[PDB]
């Protein structure tokens, strides 16, 4: 499923990212942009065998076991199927654990290149929630 | 599977350094987030803390930095210190993961001068 | 800090009645609000995560629903094993927080 930029703000909203540990519903917006251009099937392997899942591209070796990485942790305890969803549930439950870490979302590189510092609420602006 | 289990003295004298381990098996303590909670008399439970996969730790500011959280790889646990200890700290701990899934038996601490 | 507000502290009911045990918190914190259970002599048991996502190896008649600031844990049809503490704990903001708990005994 490909979200419409209000769509996944409404249902971001729904599943709790308005304001979560300190990070406002614009980041979580601006972040899905740039990590998969809203798309929750979107895949990248990566150099390290590992690959990157979902809307939020969360990567196989530290928060999903997809049965297919090296040094897996599934941090997430969840399989990355899951994340693969057109319900976004898993996917954000599993967001909510990295950002949880000290690195917040500085886990999210394309966030950390193409949102952070910019005025990300402008992802939410012009939305009905 | 997994299994949590705390560890240490019962009895602990005021402004000494309370600690406790908490045994993990099953799985690698590098693989999760690890967690203490505290349970006061009258069922008043406290989040003390918690320590993520990169080695930050995030502590209740009303432990007053108090708090120390450490991990172990070689033995699989993790730790709580907490810093002269009052009658105030006088309740049953539990270690558990960040999820909330698996706890550890709780032990009860209690901080008297005798 | 969110303070998360329990009630009512005791309710008292027949096994097969159901009840619902409300928890507020003092500012938004979205679906953010796990539900935990809590008997004597023993480590509290996650019963629902997220305001109302069920968890693996949990009675089917426990459900969670609400969001923001007023959520609310069922229990459709009590049974004996169900009495003892219920306690939420909100998620949203650090440091986590839980509410003063509510005491589901037999009537």
């Amino acid at each position: 499923k490909v979200f419409g930029r209000c769509e996944l703000a409404a249902a971001m909203k729904r599943h709790g990212l308005d304001n979560y540990r300190g990070y406002s519903l614009g980041n979580w917006v601006c972040a899905a942009k740039f990590e998969s251009n809203f798309n929750t099937q979107a895949t990248n392997r990566n150099t390290d065998g590992s690959t990157d899942y979902g809307i939020l591209q969360i990567n196989s070796r530290w928060w999903c076991n997809d049965g297919r990485t090296p040094g897996s942790r599934n941090l997430c305890n969840i399989p990355c199927s899951a994340l693969l969803s057109s319900d976004i549930t898993a996917s954000v439950n599993c967001a909510k654990k990295i950002v949880s870490d000290g690195n917040g979302m500085n886990a999210w590189v394309a966030w950390r290149n193409r949102c952070k510092g910019t005025d990300v609420q402008a992802w939410i602006r012009g939305c009905r929630l | 599977d997994v299994q949590l289990q705390e560890s240490g003295p019962s009895l602990v004298k005021p402004s000494q350094t309370l600690s406790l381990t908490c045994s993990v098996t099953g799985d690698s303590i590098t693989s999760d987030y690890w967690s203490w909670i505290r349970k006061f008399p009258g069922n008043r439970l406290e989040y003390m803390g918690y320590v993520s996969y990169s080695g930050s730790t995030y502590y209740n500011p009303s432990l007053k930095s108090r708090i120390s959280i450490t991990r172990d790889t070689s033995k699989n646990q993790y730790y709580l210190d907490l810093n002269s200890v009052t009658t105030e700290d006088t309740a049953t701990y539990y270690c558990a993961n960040w999820d909330g899934d698996y706890w550890g038996q709780g032990t009860l601490v209690t901080v008297s001068a005798a | 800090d969110i303070v998360l507000t329990q009630s009512p502290a005791t309710l008292s009911v027949t096994p097969g009645n159901s009840v619902s045990l409300s928890c507020r918190a003092s500012q938004s914190i979205g679906n953010n609000l796990h539900w935990y259970q809590q008997k004597s002599h023993e480590s509290p048991r996650l019963l629902i995560k997220f305001a109302s996502q069920s968890i693996s190896g949990i009675p089917s008649r426990f459900s969670g629903s609400g969001s923001g600031t007023d959520f609310t844990l069922s229990i459709n049809s009590v049974e004996t094993e169900d009495f003892g503490m219920y306690f939420c704990q909100q998620s949203n903001s650090w440091p986590y927080t839980f509410g003063g708990g509510t005491k589901l005994e037999i009537k």
